[PDB]
């Protein structure tokens, strides 16, 4: 699957 | 002026060697504290993070933070031109669009000069909180590597589990099921709560191309959260991989 | 109940490498005296027979004789997961599947593979004891290289046992080649013999090579060749090849 | 007839590996002073010259000059059925329709006889006028093979330059560019006047297939005329390759 | 000619 | 490309 990591590590504006 | 001299150049080959398989391009953040690099794999299931502290190089000089966009395949191909016993030195100019690598043979008779082209990466730095993990497993890196290559032949997913002071990876597929029970022996297990996850073996098998870097690997895990697979580098930094559980 | 614990796991690894390429499925007959397997390849031009005696095993128990039908490709796949110094126990229930337990030679780590067992319609075939007219015992590496070399030249080898020693011959587009071996090589003749065989099958048989530093070739006029690899006094792997006609 | 028995059969195995990659077919010129072979590659950009003197065989008989047309691909397939320790005899009758290669184990316990069909090959031997060289470079063969293999991940041409105490190999391509500098001390340089030439690396990588015959290699260059790349065989000859500059 | 059937029977 | 060596080494 994809992007299951996005939920844990978000992009820090 | 960016310049960094690494006497043990093999480290840098093994590093590229380990990144390249997981990701094609990433941005190398250079600063007085050293080298930092971070990126998710292209399908955002995993992430690699490298740190190489300025302490760890034999010569280090950074005049201004910089951020080079590197084609990791290209750089790995250039690094193959380095002998495993070469002094490797990296070097970058003003806002320059290139990275010079210098390979010097121990003797003192052969010096190779390469100029790698850089690229524009518009990447967004991701935030990585440090937390306390339920089970923490230090084991030999080759064992880890072999465990994962083994279960790979049985199915696509490994169920990592810690019970009474002991860990176990399991898997199943067409051929039948199987599991592998490690015991606290050098295998060190730090458990404060039993834990149980499933991961894509395909990614772990990318992770284990960093094996040549350390005799040791530590797996860190907690319910519902990324697995962290770490390889400490010499006395220089680390290379960490993070992996989302299988839903 | 079957349980068989073997200290040198490598043996089983290599036995399974040797089988899997010749054949695909085969019925392992487990009994009180040991482990017995005997099958032909798809065409019936070649047979192999495996014997592993109970005394070869550090432990061994078998309550009711049994006859396990096993995918040999799959078993060898599972076995690729045993290390070369691992200690392998096989284990099967009275009347379904096969455990394989691999134990780290010393440092502790154990692995537990379970594989299914397919229903197999095999019939036992009789090998009528025979005294061979020519028996050759030579280093196994050397025999492997001869079959490998001649197979570059042609697909058949003519094997010639004469007073002197023994000659192997082949030919094709590249030319002709023969190799003569004289008398560690011992020849034990009785009436000279010439036969022709398909190199294809011989190159399968030589896959047993890691099992033993020697091989014995047995021939008589117009009967199947026997290639044999002894397995450290616990038994052997025997292969039979019908004469190319 | 012609009969020649070579104790180190490994030399022939090596010679043949290093020829078949460059050329598929050649005439083997057998005389009483030894074996001379010479041939351009198909694209007529380079040539191999092989010399094997009679003194270097423990037995050597040539009753009449001979010209054998040999499919070197096929001879090398056959030479593979020889051990590296094998003694190799070569034998032909002065009517050259076949060539026998006999391979004998040192203990003599095993003897292999192979018969190769020889070929009809019209070839006009070529003249290599006498040449003296501005720059001759003697250096470890394996070092020179590494230089070629590597630069060839960078580009398809190499500029080679002598100018002082050293020589520089340069290449450049899509990834970026690169050069390798060699200085003196077992690298030697008899430089009479500087020189700079460009060569196709694809061919040099053919040449380097001879690398196992010798642990040194010699390059010879003068302005605007073929590079000479030469590997010595034992005490008993050499394999010289020649290569035409980039236009 | 070819197979082992001619040399090995059932039983 | 081709025949670049043909200019230094001609049939004898
Ligand atoms: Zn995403
Ligand atoms: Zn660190
Ligand atoms: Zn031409």
């Amino acid at each position: 699957p994809k992007h299951t990591l996005d939920i844990f590590f978000k992009p820090l504006t | 002026m960016f310049e960094a001299r690494l006497v043990q150049g093999s480290i840098l080959k093994k590093v590229l060697e380990a990144l390249k398989d997981l990701i094609n391009e990433a941005c190398w953040d250079i600063s007085s504290s050293g080298v930092n690099l971070q990126s998710m794999d292209s399908s955002h299931v995993s992430l690699v993070q490298l740190t190489l502290r300025s302490e760890g190089f034999d010569t280090y000089r950074c005049d201004r933070n910089l951020a080079m966009g590197v084609n990791l395949t290209s750089m790995s191909k250039i690094l193959k031109c380095a002998g495993n016993e070469d002094i490797i030195t990296l070097r970058a100019e003003d806002n320059a669009d290139t990275l010079a690598l210098v390979f010097e043979a121990p003797n003192q008779e052969k010096v190779s000069d390469y100029e790698m082209k850089l690229m524009d990466l518009d990447v967004e730095q991701l935030g990585i909180p440090e937390q306390e993990y339920s089970c923490v497993v230090k084991m030999p890196s080759g064992e880890f590597a072999r465990i994962c290559r083994d279960l790979s032949h049985i199915g696509d997913a490994v169920v990592i589990s810690c019970a009474k002071d002991g860990v176990k990876f399991s898997a199943s597929g067409e051929l039948g099921n199987g599991n592998i029970k490690l015991s606290q022996t050098a295998v060190t297990i730090e458990m404060n709560e039993p834990v149980q996850l499933t991961f894509a073996l395909r990614y772990l098998n990318f992770f284990t191309k960093a094996t040549p870097l350390s005799s040791t690997v530590t797996l860190s895990m907690s319910a519902d959260v990324p697995l962290v697979v770490e390889y400490k580098i010499a006395d220089m930094g680390h290379l960490k991989y993070y992996l989302a559980p299988k839903i």
